[PDB]
């Protein structure tokens, strides 16, 4: 049924699976109108669809035009998500199609199940994990492509850069969730940690800095420290 | 007025005839039920004093032949049977009536309870949900499974209810996923009413029959069918005005008749709250909503 820490290594077996996060699909800024009422203005969004074994990210950009003249947008956003994931699966050759799709929010279960009625052999699953995929838009290059899009667009990334050349997907995923957890708890502190030594650069074809193995331990150490402090402050403990 | 005579009552049993019920003692001189109104279906049902498990019974229409009950000491139940010899039957019944060995179907004249619960129920449609085409009457019991239950085990001894599944290619038009899931009008009107049921009467017929099998036999699969057929209408934005007004009356009488002490197991919290408070039809079931609020305010 649901995915948790008791069946965690399942993510890195050889059954093709995808995580779908819909937390950045429908994005708004809230502002005051001239008459002093409140209004939303939609900004570009994205579906975060990640193969946790390979690091392949299918970033579907959600252009604000998709909301034009629509009602109940938070509800449409889940159905638009399910529609795009489904279109994505149908676009893949059969041997590349996922055997499971894990949604980060339980409200995506019924939309995706209905859009995938054609694929009874693809299991649609929730998770009890609290994954920080919401922080995807704290990654500069992903935020950049979303905010510049003038039309609907699908951009493919490897969210692990070249890490799997040196580490397993269990470790690459653990580094990713640590990075995104930090970015989610204090974007500014996390971002300072990642770019503080301007001798370490991000390659044109990568998302993250080109850290040596020892530099990654230090960085990883600093992200944990950041997460722990913020937690003490939050809860005064 | 029709009569269902009994050969004898060899085991102590609670006998139901529609909404009525009588206790008969082991070997009590009991020879059946007279003054059964013609023009309606009826159900005659049984719960043995020794096994309050396996409530069972017989849907029948007195216009379709001469029917009697005989205890089978091999299979251990009261069996419905047809007497084709008209004169033997007339003669059998007259002896038992003269000896006053028969209970009277105790209809109150003002009381339209049974008509209101069976208005759309047709014996010929029951014989297609319960397939035993060699009998004019249909056996149902507590443990019989539905065809839809058997999909997720004996196909002969099942309730062939119309399969309703809100997450099915049948119920969802490709490219109308969100629309058809949040508003089932197309599943209700085109697929179910126009395509399968042909009219609202046959839809209400199965609905009323599912409810009565739930109530009289505690048939779990029937209870699921009854709720499914309610939910399909409550979750449709577009329903003919006459269907809604009639559904409100149907459910009012079903809720009125439910034993007070059975609301916990026969009523699905989520379906009723949806219908009465959340769904498109929340303002459309005035009678049903008033009786549900005054009689089962806990559930909601």
């Amino acid at each position: 049924g649901a995915m948790n820490s008791s069946n965690y290594a399942e993510l890195f077996n050889n059954d093709i699976k995808l995580f779908v996060d819909d937390t950045n699909v429908y994005r708004v800024t809230v502002h005051k109108t001239f008459e002093g009422n409140v209004a939303t203005k939609a900004i570009n969004g994205c579906i975060f669809t990640l193969n946790p074994k390979t690091g392949h990210l299918f970033l579907k950009i959600i252009h604000t035009s998709v909301w034009a003249g629509q009602k109940r947008l938070s509800q449409l956003a889940k159905w638009k998500t399910a529609e795009e994931v489904s279109a994505l699966v149908r676009s893949l050759p059969k041997e590349e199609q996922p055997k499971q799709i894990i949604v980060t929010r339980k409200a995506m279960l019924d939309p995706l199940e209905v859009h995938m009625l054609d694929f009874p052999n693809i299991a649609i699953r929730p998770t009890e994990l609290r994954l920080p995929f919401s922080a995807a838009m704290s990654i500069d290059k992903l935020s950049d492509v979303v905010m510049k899009a003038t039309e609907p667009q699908m951009v493919l990334f490897n969210i692990y850069d070249d890490w799997l050349d040196r580490i397993s997907s269990y470790t690459a995923f653990s580094r990713l969730t640590l990075l995104l957890r930090a970015l989610k708890t204090n974007e500014e502190s996390a971002k300072m940690i990642l770019l503080s030594d301007p001798t370490i650069t991000i390659k044109s074809y990568h998302l993250w800095p080109s850290f040596t193995d020892e530099q990654w331990i230090t960085i990883e150490s600093q992200m944990r420290d950041l997460i722990l402090t913020e937690y003490g402050r939050k809860y005064n403990v | 007025m029709n009569t269902v005579p009994f050969t004898s009552a060899p085991i102590e049993v609670t006998i139901g005839i529609d909404q009525y019920s009588f206790n008969v003692k082991e070997n009590q001189p009991f020879h059946g039920i007279k003054d059964i109104p013609i023009g309606h279906v009826h159900v005659i049902h049984f719960q043995h004093a020794d096994n309050s498990s396996m409530r069972y019974g017989y849907w029948f229409d007195c216009r379709m032949g001469n029917f009697y009950i005989q205890y089978d000491p091999k299979d251990g139940l009261y069996k419905m049977m047809e007497e084709r010899d008209g004169a033997k039957f007339e003669n059998i019944v007259h002896n038992f009536k003269e000896r006053q060995m028969m209970v009277s179907y105790p209809k109150i004249d003002e009381d339209d309870t049974w008509y209101n619960l069976t208005e759309f129920v047709q014996m010929d449609k029951i014989r297609k949900i319960v397939r035993k085409d060699e009998n004019q009457f249909s056996y149902v019991d507590s443990s019989m499974t539905t065809v839809q239950e058997n999909e997720l085990s004996d196909p002969a001894h099942s309730l062939n209810y119309t399969v309703i599944n809100f997450k099915s290619r049948e119920a969802i038009r490709p490219g109308h996923e969100m629309e058809d899931f949040l508003d089932k009008s197309y599943y209700l009107n085109t697929v179910m009413l126009q395509g399968i049921f042909k009219n609202s009467s046959n839809y209400f017929g199965e609905l009323q029959f599912a409810f009565l099998n739930a109530m009289f036999f505690g048939n779990y699969g029937s209870s699921l069918q009854w709720h499914a057929m309610i939910e399909l209408i409550c979750s449709s934005a577009t329903v003919p005005k006459h269907m809604l007004d009639k559904l409100d009356e149907i459910l009012y009488y079903q809720i009125k008749t439910l034993p007070e002490q059975y609301s916990d197991i026969l009523l699905n919290e989520r379906v009723w709250n949806i219908c009465l408070y959340s769904s498109f039809q929340k303002n459309s079931l005035h009678n049903t909503e008033k009786i549900m609020e005054n009689k089962y305010p806990e559930l909601l």
